[PDB]
């Protein structure tokens, strides 16, 4: 499904 | 054929309006099969297609999980672009994220990617190769080598050619009725006078899937692409999709000029005309 | 600060036939910002009860919502769709071309 390893900006 | 998911995150500062709106929906191909909305009363990542459905509470608990997860960090992002542009608190922006990967006919990784964009531009892509970043300037730039050094790229690449293909495949399966059937268009012409001296023809196509599709009209043999209306694609609602192509002809003419519909739900192209 | 204008699309979903129901459509797309007022109008008026599509987007990052709403066509009544964005100096009225 969703990736959930985003990182902040 | 060619099967993809795609995910899309919308974020939207809301001065004054209280805390940022985040959006966020989920495809495969041309089917929509969550959503997730921060002003919703669920708090959860919703199912929007009957065979996703079946899968499990632990996946739906996943999911909302990862998804709170992914709309905090968009949320301090907001306040983090607002600086890199020098904006004021007042005016309301927004990030919008989108990737997803491409599997061909025997569901085997074939393209993936991730980007992000701020206010309508870009902002910053994962390039082709899935290691490195493309900024669109300066203020991107300051993102770009922060996720080089973190290691940002590997920890996408990852997921685009491991579990989003994994989830592509079980998706794909768990929604054949859906997902692999293939809907031709059901044609059919109409004749507007214009003038005694004029008419239009318009080339019509409903219920089709998928939403790829061309419509095109010829002279005698030779196709006019510049004098032939021709309407963006559009859902019916019902998980089909339509569209219509037309062209403004002389009072006698209207056996020169044919249409052709070209969709892969039919095995050969049609060449409609009127009568 | 990239400032679109929505395309608008009024049209039903199955082919018009009067005594029929059916579901009105009002595709809007191609815009930007996010911020949209749409509604969909019963000679004039505006119906009540419209749902919409989840707020989602093309490759050039323009946004595109559907709005809809069930109804039964009438040889005597005027449908439309109304849209109204800050990249509008007014509402834009389209209205209902069932045959087109």
């Amino acid at each position: 499904a969703i990736f959930q390893s985003s990182m902040t900006k | 054929g060619s099967h993809s998911m795609r995910y899309f995150y919308t974020s939207v500062s809301r001065p004054g309006r209280g805390e940022p709106r985040f959006i966020a929906v989920g495809y495969v191909d041309d089917t929509q099969f969550v959503r997730f909305d921060s002003d919703a009363a669920s708090q959860r990542m919703e199912p929007r297609a009957p065979w996703i459905e079946q899968e499990g509470p632990e996946y739906w608990d996943q999911e909302t999980r990862n998804v709170k997860a992914q709309s905090q960090t968009d949320r301090v992002d907001l306040g983090t672009l607002r600086g890199y542009y020098n904006q004021s608190e007042d005016g309301s922006h927004t990030i919008q994220i989108m990737y997803g990967c491409d599997v061909g006919p025997d569901g085997r990784f074939l393209r993936g990617y991730r980007q992000d964009a701020y206010d309508g531009k870009d902002y910053i892509a994962l390039n082709e190769d899935l290691r490195s970043w493309t900024a669109a300037d300066m203020a991107a730039q300051i993102t770009k080598r922060k996720w080089e050094a973190a290691h940002a790229a590997e920890q996408q690449r990852a997921y685009l050619e491991g579990r989003c293909v994994e989830w592509l495949r079980r998706y794909l399966e768990n929604g054949k009725e859906t997902l692999q059937r293939t809907d031709p268009p059901k044609t059919h012409m109409t004749h507007h006078p214009i003038s005694d001296h004029e008419a239009t023809l318009r080339c019509w196509a409903l219920g089709f899937y998928p939403a790829e599709i061309t419509l095109t009209w010829q002279r005698d043999g030779e196709d006019q692409t510049q004098d032939t209306e021709l309407v963006e694609t559009r859902p019916a609602g019902d998980g089909t999709f339509q569209k219509w192509a037309a062209v403004v002809v002389p009072s006698g003419e209207e056996q020169r000029y044919t249409c052709h519909v070209q969709h892969e739900g039919l095995p050969k192209p049609l060449t409609l005309r009127w009568e | 600060m990239i400032q679109r204008t929505p395309k608008i699309q009024v049209y039903s979903r199955h082919p018009a036939e009067n005594g029929k129901s059916n579901f009105l459509n009002c595709y809007v797309s191609g815009f930007h910002p996010s911020d949209i007022e749409v509604d969909l109008l019963k000679n004039g008026e505006r119906i009540e009860k419209v749902e919409h599509s989840d707020l989602s987007f093309s490759k050039d990052w323009s946004f595109y919502l559907l709005y809809y709403t069930e109804f039964t066509p009438t040889e005597k009544d005027e449908y439309a769709c109304r849209v109204n964005h800050v990249t509008l100096s007014q509402p834009k009225i389209v209205k209902w071309d069932r045959d087109m």
